[PDB]
Formats: C-alpha cells, sequence, structure tokens
C-alpha cells in the first residue's frame, strides 16, 4: 500500500492545490487596509457611514451612565453624614433621577440629560463622589459624567476610548468589507488590544493602505504626530502608504472661528505660519481656518516628506465624520498606490 | 504607604542579586572552555513547502516529525506532510490575522489564534474526515501569541494582555490564569513534563510557572529589550529567549539567573525565534535580518547560518527526533533544513 | 523585374525556336557555304563569302527592351568558314553593340543589422537563464519578459537563417556557376518554408510587444483581472494570433503567387495580408505608449528640470520595451517610399530593430534593480562558502 | 516590416545580378 | 491608590522568589554540558546522518 | 534589568529652575533614543522631549519650546532636562522613557500607561 497511499496523498495534494487556486484570486482581488485612529479621532462614525451606506453600543454607555448617577443621588441620604446640595435649585433634578432610575428599557430623554448634566456642576452632588470610596459605584462614572455633553447628541457613536472604560469590547479585531467600482475592500480596526501597539501593529505590514484618522483641533495632536512619525519611520511599515483623514474639520472651523486658541499655545510656530499660496480653501470659509488646517496637514507632511523615499507615501485628507466622499477618498488612494506600485516595479517611476 | 513598599521592593531587589551573585564566582565559558568547537554547521534546504499567499506568521511540528502546520495571515492553516511536500489538510480560519499555531502531541486536533482574542481548536480525525472549529477559547483581552498543548484537552496560551491561561478544552473554560508580567506575553515554551512552562514577554523578562499550581516560581531579567522567543533546553534545567535588544541569552533555572549571551557587534536586528538541536549543543535562532544563526550553546560561537529567506525569519521548529529545521518567513515559504 | 527563372525559360524557348531552325534551314548549296550553328548565345545561319553574317540582338536578353535593334556581327571568310579570332578555335564575333551601358548601400545595413541582431541574441539567452534561473524572479511580469525575450531570439534566429539561404542562392551558386541546383532550391518547399518562418518569427516580435503593452496597460487601468485567465490569453496572443494571418499568407502566395521562392512581394496587395495586422499591433502599442507616459507625468507631478529629467529616463527606457521607435516611419508604406527615403526608413528601422533585443535585455534584465539585488544576495551567500 | 522590404530588395537584386551572370556564361561558353 | 495595590503585590512575589535554593552556577553549568555530550551522538544536526537515513533527501 | 531613576525635581516658584536627571542602568545607553514624559494631575502621560542617540537630532512638545533644554551624557548614562522659566501649567509627574528597541528611529508607546522602559517618576511642583 505505499504505492496505493501515495496516490491518495497527491490526489488530495491536488484537490487542495484547486481550492488554494481559487484563494489565490479572491486574496489578490481584495484590497486590505488598517483603521488607525486617535482616541477622540471620530473614526468610529467614519466606520458608521461606510457600513450602513460593532459601534451599536451606544445603548450600554448610556446605561453605565444612567447606572451611575442613579447611585451617586440614592446614596446622597444614605450615607451617615448625609450630602447637602450646593444649590437648593436641583432638588427637582434629584426628584426625577429617583423615580427613573431601576426601570426597564429606558428612553434617554433630554430632559434626563438636563438633570443629569446640571447635577454634575453641583458641588454637593460631586462632594458624595469623592466618597464613592465607601459604597459601590462603576469605574468607568467620572469619565461619562464629564462627556454627557457628547453623549447627547443625536449622532454619538461610542469611540475606542469609551469603549474600553466599559467591558464592552469582547472582539480582539472589527472588519468592515466594501466595494467602490467594483473593487472589494476589508478594512480593519483594533478592538480589545491595549494602547502599546509596537508588536501587533507589525501584522499589517503588507496592507494597501493604513487609514490614520486624526482629531484635528484635539494635547492629543502632539500624540497624533507621535504615532504617525512611529508608523512613518517603522522598519517594517515603510513600505505601507498612510491614508491620511484630518477628520474633525467642522469643530476646527468653530474653534478658530470662536478664539479658541489651544492650537497656538500647542504650537509655537503656528503664530509665524502663513498658508501656502497655492492653497484651494473651500469657498465660503473663514481664512484663519484655512490657515488652521492648513498648518496640521503641513505638520505631518514635516515628518512625511523626510524619509519617504519614494517607497511609500501619505495622502492627506481633510474630513468630516459625517461624508460619503471618504470611500472615495480611499478607492483613488489606492488606486495611486497600486498604479505607483507597478510603475515602480516596471522601473519607470 | 506606596513609597514605602517601593524602597522595601528595591531591597529585596538588591538581596536576590547579592544572592545571585554569591553562586556566580564561575561562568560556562569558563567550565566550557576545554570543549572541542562543533565546527562548521553546514546546512542545506532539503524542502521548500511553498502555497502560502502571505507572510507566515508561526508553524509547529507535529510528534511524529513529518506533519508540520503553518500559519499564515492569508488565514490558512495548512498541514504539510514534509517527506513528500503534499499538502494534508488547507484549514480556512474564521480570522486572517493569525499569529500562532500549535499541534497536539496526540495528532488529533491544531489550534490556532491571533488578533481575534481567541484560540480555536480543530479536529483533523472527525467523523465525515473534514477539519471543523471544535472549540473556541474566549476569555483573552488582547491578541493570541502563543499557544501549546498539555494533551489533547488542556492547552496553554499566552497573550497581548501581559498574562497565559490554561484552558480546559471540553468545556472552554480557564482553568487557570498566571498573571505577573507587565509587557504583554510574546511567547512560551513547556517543560518536558509539562508541569512547568517559561513565557517571555515585552518587558524584557521571563517567568518560570507552576502549571498545577498557578503561580510564579522564578523571574529571568537580563535581556535589554522585548523577549521575542523562549525555549526549554532538551533536559527542562534551562532555557534560552531572544530579544529585541539583537542577543540570545541561556538561564538555568536551578543557579536561577543567566549564563551565556549569544551576540555579535554585526548582528544589530531582534531575535524572532529560537530552537534547540535535540542535544541541546546547538541553539537556532531567527532573526530580523532574514537568516538564521546556529549558536554553539555551550560556547557561544556561531557555528553556521541559515541563508536562503528573502524576508523577516518569523519562526522556527526542531523535530522531536531532531532529524530536521523548519523556518518560516514572512516571504511565504517554510524551508526545512539539514 | 526579371527573375533568373524568367531569363532561362526564354533562352531555352530559344534553343527550341532555333533547334528546329536550324534543321529547316535549306541549304544554299553554293560552293563552299560556312555551316549554320547555335552557339550558346545566338544562333547564325549559313552566311555567304566575303560577308558579315549578322544576327539580332537575342531576344531572351534581360535588357531586351534596352536594345530593340542591335547586331551581333559574325564574319564568313572568303574560303567560306567562319573567320577567326587569334589565340584560339573561338570565331570572331562583335559583342560591342548588344552589351547594357545600390550594392554598397545595402551592404552597410547587412553588417550594420547582422551584428546588432547577434548583440541581441547573446544578451537575451543571458537575459533569460537569469529570469528562468532565479526562482524569486518568476512572477507573471518575468513570464511574459520571457516569452518577448524568445520572439527577439527566434527573430534574430530566422533572420541569421533567412540570410544563410539568400546568400546561398544567390551569391553562393550563382557566383559559382550553379544554374541547377539554385532554380531547383528555389522549387523546393524548403526556400518557401525559411521565409514563412521568417514572417511567423517578425510577426509574432511584433505581437509580444503588443502583449507588453497591454499587460503594462492592465495593470495601470486598475483593472484586477483572473491572473490564471488572461495568461493563457496572453500566451495565445502572442504565439497564437499571429499564425492567423501569416498562414493565410503562405496558401494565397502559394497558389496565386508562388515564384520567386516568396522572397519578393512581387504583388503589393498580397503583402497587406503580413503589414496590416502588424501595423495594427504597432499602431495599438503606441496608444499604450502614450496613455502610459500620461500616467507617469500626473505621478510625478504629486512629489515634485528634475521632473524634465525623470521623464527622459522614463520615456526612453519604455521605448524599446513597446517598440514604438518605428511609429516615426512604419507608416510609410513600402509601396509610397523611393529613393534616400528607402534608405533611411530602412536604416531607422534594420539598425534600431537589430538593437532593440539588446535593449530590452539591458534595461529589463541586467539594470533592474530586482535583478542586481538577487544577484549581489546570491554572491553575499556565497561569501559564507 | 522591414525585414520583409530588404530580404526583397536583395532578392530583386541578387536575382538581377544572377541574370547578368547567366548572360555572361552563356557568351563564355562557347 | 490602586497602584498601592499591585505595590504589594510586587513585593509578596519578591519573597517567594528570594527564598528559593540556589545552586552553585559552575555545577548548574557542569550538568548542561554533562547533558550536551550524553546526547552529542544522537543529535543528527551536530553529527549529520548518512545519507541513506536522512528522510529529506 | 533596565532601571531608570529619575532625580531632581521639587517645588519651584513660577519663572523658576530645575535640572532633572535620569540615571539610567542595565542596557547599553547610548544604542537607545531617550524620551521625557509626563504626567499632570488630572490628565493622562503626554510626550515633552526626546534626543537621538549620539544627541544630534532633537524634538520637543510645543509648549516647553524654548523652554526646556534635553541632553544626554553617554560616558555617564544620563539624561538631563534643564526647565527654564517654569510655568504652573508644568506641574506634573517627570518620566525619564527609553524606545522600547535599539538603532531605530520609530519610538512606539513610551506614552502608555504600563510602559515597561519608563522610570518612577519625579514630582515637579510649580
Amino acid at each position: 500500500d505505499q504505492r496505493n497511499e501515495e496516490k491518495a496523498q497527491r490526489e488530495a495534494n491536488k484537490k487542495i492545490e484547486k481550492q488554494l487556486q481559487k484563494d489565490k484570486q479572491v486574496y489578490r482581488a481584495t484590497h486590505r487596509l488598517l483603521l488607525l485612529g486617535a482616541g477622540e479621532s471620530g473614526k468610529n462614525t467614519i466606520v458608521k457611514q461606510m457600513r450602513i451606506l460593532k459601534a451599536t453600543k451606544v445603548q450600554d454607555i448610556k446605561n453605565n451612565l444612567k447606572e451611575a448617577i442613579e447611585t451617586i443621588v440614592a446614596a446622597m441620604s444614605n450615607l451617615v453624614p448625609p450630602v447637602e446640595l450646593a444649590n437648593p435649585e436641583n432638588q427637582f433634578r434629584v426628584d426625577y433621577i429617583l423615580s427613573v432610575m431601576n426601570v426597564p428599557d429606558f428612553d434617554f430623554p433630554p430632559e434626563f440629560y438636563e438633570h443629569a448634566k446640571a447635577l454634575w456642576e453641583d458641588e454637593g452632588v460631586r462632594a458624595c463622589y469623592e466618597r464613592s470610596n465607601e459604597y459601590q459605584l462603576i469605574d468607568c462614572a467620572q469619565y461619562f459624567l464629564d462627556k454627557i455633553d457628547v453623549i447627547k447628541q443625536a449622532d454619538y457613536v461610542p469611540s475606542d476610548q469609551d469603549l474600553l472604560r466599559c467591558r464592552v469590547l469582547t472582539s480582539g479585531i472589527f472588519e468592515t468589507k466594501f466595494q467602490v467600482d467594483k473593487v472589494n475592500f476589508h478594512m480593519f480596526d483594533v478592538g480589545a488590544q491595549r494602547d502599546e501597539r509596537r508588536k501587533w501593529i507589525q501584522c499589517f505590514n503588507d496592507v494597501t493602505a493604513i487609514i490614520f484618522v486624526v482629531a484635528s483641533s484635539s494635547n492629543r495632536l502632539q500624540a497624533a504626530l507621535k504615532l504617525f512619525d512611529s508608523i512613518w519611520n517603522n522598519k517594517w511599515l515603510r513600505d505601507t502608504s498612510v491614508i491620511l483623514f484630518l477628520n474633525k474639520q467642522d469643530l476646527l472651523a468653530e474653534k478658530v472661528l470662536a478664539g479658541k486658541s489651544k492650537i497656538e499655545d500647542y504650537f509655537p510656530e503656528f503664530a509665524r505660519y502663513t498658508t501656502p499660496e497655492d492653497a484651494t480653501p473651500e469657498p465660503g470659509e473663514d481664512p484663519r481656518v484655512t490657515r488652521a488646517k492648513y498648518f496640521i496637514r503641513d505638520e505631518f507632511l514635516r515628518i512625511s516628506t523626510a524619509s519617504g523615499d519614494g517607497r511609500h507615501y501619505c495622502y492627506p485628507h481633510f474630513t468630516c465624520s459625517v461624508d460619503t466622499e471618504n470611500i472615495r477618498r480611499v478607492f483613488n488612494d489606492c488606486r495611486d498606490i497600486i498604479q505607483r506600485m507597478h510603475l515602480r516595479q516596471y522601473e519607470l517611476l | 504607604e506606596l513609597d514605602q513598599l517601593r524602597q522595601e521592593a528595591e531591597q529585596l531587589k538588591n538581596q536576590i542579586r547579592d544572592a545571585r551573585k554569591a553562586c556566580a564566582d564561575a561562568t560556562l565559558s569558563q567550565i566550557t572552555n576545554n570543549i572541542d568547537p562543533v565546527g562548521r554547521i553546514q546546512m542545506r534546504t532539503r524542502r521548500t513547502l511553498r502555497g502560502h499567499l502571505a507572510k507566515i506568521y508561526a508553524m509547529h511540528w507535529g510528534t511524529d516529525s513529518r506533519l508540520l502546520v503553518s500559519a499564515s495571515q492569508d488565514g490558512k492553516l495548512i498541514i504539510w506532510d514534509s517527506y513528500t511536500t503534499n499538502k494534508v489538510h488547507a484549514i480556512p480560519l474564521r480570522s486572517s490575522w493569525v499569529m500562532t499555531c500549535a499541534y497536539a502531541p496526540s495528532g488529533n486536533y491544531v489550534a490556532c489564534g491571533g488578533l481575534d482574542n481567541i484560540c480555536s481548536i480543530y479536529n483533523l480525525k472527525t467523523r465525515e474526515g473534514n477539519v471543523r472549529v471544535s472549540r473556541e477559547l474566549a476569555g483573552h483581552t488582547g491578541y493570541l501569541s502563543c499557544c501549546r498543548f498539555l494533551d489533547d484537552n488542556q492547552i496553554v496560551t499566552s497573550s497581548g494582555d501581559t498574562t497565559c491561561a490554561l484552558w480546559d478544552i471540553e468545556t472552554g473554560q480557564q482553568t487557570t490564569t498566571f498573571t505577573g508580567h507587565t509587557g504583554d506575553v510574546m511567547s512560551l515554551s513547556l517543560a518536558p513534563d509539562t508541569r512547568l512552562f517559561v513565557s517571555g514577554a515585552c518587558d524584557a523578562s521571563a517567568k518560570l510557572w507552576d502549571v498545577r499550581e498557578g503561580m510564579c516560581r522564578q523571574t529571568f531579567t537580563g535581556h535589554e529589550s522585548d523577549i521575542n522567543a523562549i525555549c526549554f533546553f532538551p533536559n527542562g534545567n534551562a532555557f534560552a529567549t531572544g530579544s529585541d535588544d539583537a542577543t540570545c541569552r541561556l538561564f538555568d533555572l536551578r543557579a536561577d539567573q543567566e549564563l551565556m549571551t549569544y551576540s555579535h557587534d554585526n548582528i544589530i536586528c531582534g531575535i524572532t525565534s529560537v530552537s534547540f538541536s535535540k542535544s541541546g549543543r546547538l541553539l537556532l535562532a531567527g532573526y530580523d535580518d532574514f537568516n538564521c544563526n546556529v549558536w554553539d550553546a555551550l560556547k557561544a560561537d556561531r557555528a553556521g547560518v541559515l541563508a536562503g529567506h528573502d524576508n523577516r525569519v518569523s519562526c522556527l521548529g526542531v523535530t522531536d527526533d531532531g532529524m530536521a529545521v523548519a523556518t518560516g518567513s514572512w516571504d511565504s515559504f517554510l524551508k526545512i533544513w539539514n | 523585374t526579371v527573375s533568373l527563372w524568367e531569363t532561362v525559360q526564354k533562352w531555352r524557348e530559344y534553343r527550341r525556336q532555333c533547334q528546329r531552325s536550324l534543321t529547316e534551314d535549306p541549304p544554299p548549296a553554293t560552293d563552299l557555304f560556312c555551316n549554320r550553328t547555335f552557339d550558346e548565345y545566338a544562333c547564325w545561319p549559313d552566311g555567304e563569302p566575303g560577308s558579315f553574317v549578322n544576327v539580332s540582338c537575342p531576344w531572351y536578353l534581360p535588357w531586351a527592351s534596352s536594345v530593340p535593334q542591335g547586331h551581333v556581327y559574325r564574319f564568313c571568310t572568303a574560303e567560306g568558314l567562319w573567320l577567326q579570332k587569334d589565340n584560339s578555335s573561338l570565331p570572331w564575333r562583335d559583342l560591342s553593340e548588344c552589351e547594357e551601358s545600390p550594392e554598397e548601400q545595402l551592404l552597410f545595413l547587412y553588417i550594420i543589422y547582422t551584428v546588432g541582431y547577434a548583440l541581441s541574441f547573446s544578451a537575451l539567452v543571458i537575459a533569460s537563464a537569469i529570469l528562468l534561473g532565479f526562482r524569486h524572479l518568476h512572477c507573471t511580469r518575468n513570464y511574459i519578459h520571457l516569452n518577448l525575450f524568445a520572439s527577439f531570439i527566434l527573430r534574430a534566429l530566422s533572420v541569421f537563417i533567412k540570410d544563410a539561404a539568400l546568400k546561398w542562392m544567390y551569391s553562393t551558386a550563382a557566383q559559382q556557376h550553379q544554374w541547377d541546383g539554385l532554380l531547383s532550391y528555389q522549387d523546393s518547399l524548403s526556400c518557401r518554408l525559411v521565409f514563412l518562418l521568417m514572417q511567423y518569427c517578425v510577426a509574432a516580435n511584433y505581437y509580444w510587444l503588443l502583449v507588453e503593452g497591454v499587460y503594462l496597460y492592465t495593470l495601470l487601468a486598475f483593472s484586477v483581472f483572473s491572473e490564471q485567465w488572461i495568461f493563457r490569453l496572453y500566451v495565445s496572443i502572442g504565439w497564437g494570433v499571429p499564425l492567423l494571418f501569416v498562414v493565410p499568407w503562405g496558401i494565397v502566395k502559394y497558389l496565386y503567387e508562388d515564384e520567386g521562392c516568396w522572397t519578393r512581394n512581387s504583388n503589393m496587395n498580397y503583402w497587406l495580408i503580413i503589414r496590416l495586422p502588424i501595423l495594427f499591433a504597432i499602431g495599438v502599442n503606441f496608444l499604450i505608449f502614450v496613455r502610459v507616459i500620461c500616467i507617469v507625468v500626473s505621478k510625478l507631478k504629486a512629489n515634485l528640470t528634475d521632473i524634465k529629467c525623470r521623464l527622459a529616463k522614463s520615456t526612453l527606457t519604455l521605448i524599446p520595451l513597446l517598440g514604438t521607435h518605428e511609429v516615426i516611419f512604419a507608416f510609410v508604406m513600402d509601396e509610397h517610399a523611393r529613393g534616400t527615403l528607402r534608405f533611411i526608413k530602412l536604416f531607422t528601422e534594420l539598425s534600431f530593430t537589430s538593437f532593440q533585443g539588446l535593449m530590452v535585455a539591458i534595461l529589463y534584465c541586467f539594470v533592474n534593480n530586482e535583478v542586481q539585488l538577487e544577484f549581489r544576495k546570491s554572491w553575499e551567500r556565497w561569501r559564507l562558502e | 516590416h522591414a525585414e520583409g522590404t530588404f530580404t526583397s530588395d536583395v532578392s530583386s537584386y541578387l536575382e538581377g545580378q544572377a541574370a547578368k551572370e547567366f548572360i555572361a556564361w552563356l557568351v563564355k561558353a562557347r | 491608590t490602586a497602584s498601592i495595590a499591585q505595590a504589594r503585590k510586587l513585593v509578596e512575589q519578591l519573597k517567594m522568589e528570594a527564598n528559593i535554593d540556589r545552586i552553585k552556577v559552575s555545577k548548574a553549568a557542569a550538568d548542561l554540558m554533562a547533558y550536551c555530550e550524553a546526547h552529542a551522538k544522537e543529535d543528527p544536526l551536530l553529527t549529520p546522518v548518512p545519507a541513506s537515513e536522512n528522510p529529506f533527501r | 534589568q533596565v532601571q531608570l531613576q529619575e532625580s531632581g525635581g521639587g517645588l519651584v516658584q513660577p519663572g523658576g529652575s530645575l535640572r532633572l536627571s535620569c540615571a539610567a542602568s542595565g542596557f547599553t545607553f547610548s544604542n537607545y533614543k531617550m524620551n521625557w514624559v509626563r504626567q499632570a494631575p488630572g490628565k493622562g502621560l503626554e510626550w515633552v522631549s526626546d534626543i537621538s542617540q549620539s544627541g544630534a537630532s532633537i524634538s520637543y512638545t510645543g509648549s516647553v519650546k524654548g523652554r526646556f533644554t534635553i541632553s544626554r551624557d553617554n560616558a555617564k548614562n544620563t539624561l538631563y532636562l534643564q526647565m527654564n522659566s517654569l510655568k504652573p501649567e508644568d506641574t506634573a509627574v517627570y518620566y525619564c522613557a527609553r524606545c522600547p528597541a535599539p538603532f531605530t528611529r520609530d519610538c512606539f508607546d513610551v506614552t502608555s500607561t504600563t510602559y515597561a522602559y519608563r522610570g518612577q517618576g519625579t514630582q515637579v511642583t510649580v
């Protein structure tokens, strides 16, 4: 049976080689993308649109938010030194929360957010918080309380930061699939991974591009530059192109309009910076906001232009987390990446 | 007070330092000074295993020294027949980002896992003959970097969440958790009796664990950067680590410190994988420079080079009978060396 | 045009026409009439003594239109025989009258297009070994190059075989007085097949420069086709399509214009069957040449004298791969080209086509950084030994 | 293509320079 | 603070591994040498086997 | 055993001066890129300054540029941070952080919460 089982071995092999050949065609025809974002980057909202047109954890965040305030206010009278409120006009705010708590399937009305937010600036309500050591309170309580103004919004999608505080994520990696002009894309974004990336990021050395989403107008912007500087110069990622989404242009526009100079104090060279003359502002926007957004772009290109060498490229894009044009930018960038990869094999560039 | 506990940690750290210098009055390079060198070890590629579409991240030899499983990040476990180069099974994985694979000593299962944070057990000798997922072990909160079977029903995993876990495969439950590392855990190696294992982490330290008691016995420092690779000496009384500081080191469990450092001035890249030959006279180490160096583990001289890969050497394994070395690479090839 | 085949036939009819004539002519019967004859140039009758025996210049001559009225003289002596030139038996004859009243410009071409085809043939067997040798270089791009390399080898090979037939037919035999073997070879199918393998090997070389352009075009058109299916299509286009007009050309010149061993394009409306499909491959590969260069300029402006230099190195490197050097002078048809323009056309199309195979091997095997890296990596490993 | 043009150039030219040889052989034949 | 809880655990781990029996290094090195000699002849990477018995021939 | 021990620090007046020191041990100091990283009360860790292996290449977070000076002594295995004209927004625990791997341009994770190759910190109070 030495030759009998050698013909069964080599025939099971060629069957696998046929399946491996169909595998190869599917693997080659798909573009793989890594989505890396800042904590408040707004990455997830961009995924939310790339998906609808697994971030469904919006309600769970609200659960812990509602469950947090209820314990704090219900413990006010329970404490042996009972805690008094700083403003008596917040009395009715406590009343409402004391009733609506411990009910199934709460809707979270804005009036609830009004009492919840208004109670948190109250010193007396906060006074019991430092005594939350003596009673039982959720770990991620003060984090979400400061963030209610973000959560009141209709379009709220939990950032990764938000998901780490709670124990919502069970999945190491999330995958999004989409198709632009009959070309398939596999977008990945890490879920339950620690903030140390230096080991698992080497897995993505052969992706078509890394989609790097920056929470523009935030330091958190110097932090994004250092992460991009680490990705750009990594030994294993210096043949990987980076698609750079400078995300919160709409919030960046508002702060420069108002006079919120967190940008200039964090970057003293913003004072002696002038908009490049070949800039293309969106007609109907402040000549100061086009300066602020082109300054952040010029920070990433300072890193990018050094040590590029034609191995990989940076594609900066001013974006907004609510845009259907974003998948097209990725598709166009990936076409340029693939064309340059092919042109470099023929030594045409 | 926290600051009082810190200053007690330093003096206990000085006491172990002093209790280790007490027994380190002779070096391994004095004991092994008259030992005649092994000679130029010249291995050649005997088999190149082609069929993976993307870089190979891990491999494991089966205990019969003929079948080996290899994981690539195109999403495939391939089980090869190294003698005839015929693929026995090709397993498509649910998550493509596999970072480790294990062959059961009984030969009936493989395991794999990666950035999905799950270790997946596959039944090879099933009812109707097609490989299917039998159990999925979830509970790690970081990527699964290494998995090693104890028997058909237990498996140890190391994870990016800085812990290792002992599993019961029949019920899918974590029988034990091994905490104590500060960086994430990159590799583990079982002792020949399987009652202990050692883990190497991204905090430049290695730890020895009692499998049945769940606690750390000894901690080994000396490396300067993240430890990528760990492997037990054939008798279970020593192990060798490979780190990003470009050196390999050898530690003895009973002297409770390191004995040997394997480094050269021209070697400035991290070690990805280590493995001993059957007798433990050679230490084989894969490198980021696309090469594998053979080290005379008793004299710390380089004895040879495995020089046939076009990309990073990612994994490395020696058969149980000691007949061949398998090297996996980011160029998507497996090479078998003699 | 006069074929050596046709000059012989007309002469043979001149034998028959006179061989019967010689026996028929009744004698003058007169005393001492010098005898009629045919001495393998022109045949005299009996000519009475004391006279010039005058014959029209023979009609089989190639230059027979040139001199419709002319005369070779032979003299009949008063004794009644043919007059004799001194120092031999050959009768006095006058070839002052029937005598007739380029090459060098056609040999410098042969000098410079043999050397080009020889240094291309050499460089392309070397470059095919390097591509076929190293396993790390096995990809579909290098499989297109290998097939293209085999077209230049076959084209350079078949031009050597053809130039050792043309030389044998005329330079060897006809300069050695073989009117028996030379004419017979022309009849052999072997003479036809060598100038039928030359048409196929030239056509298959244009259609593999077309596969190189088409393949590079699909790569840049962001079109990820099935790799398996297209490669069998590319082999069937480079090697298979040339049979779809070369073979229909062979049978047409076998039935209708089967003369002079197919070497001469005596009728130019059948030369279209080969020329026109090749102009399609040359035409299409020039539109790919412009679209590829238009893509390269778009890429160079983004990562902006320097762009002008990189564009020149890109355009000049791409030209041998696609064979677009002959769009300069390939839409000047053979029919319509005459005079110096039939040298310079033939110069820039023989001096460049011959060296084009060499330039492809240098640019796509010898200076290619994936080969120069694989050479050093195969030497640095050999420094271990 | 250039090859067929040049080949028909030399074949036409040699064929002729060989019909000149045939006439010369005839004149010299006897 | 939660940081004092991991400091107490760190100190308690440093007592369990300070009170262990460590042997003489040259003695521990002597057994590594002694193991590699008792198994030198059954190591095919050290001493190559004849091509008859090498299954990757 | 990689060990980083920050020195200097302590209470200082606004506009004052301080010089933090980092006594490193257990690794080849000259092979690694070194960083200063700080954690203000309430906020997370953030990068202040880095210096390359030789000491020629230097960078700073923008809010300290012109006021802080980083320097290393490769012979003495020491990192320095000269803090001139301190503002109360400089009150932080200051950590000396090593890049995880030698001979690299990239420097991952030094601002991570549980980064191994970081010191315990000196409290600077302005």
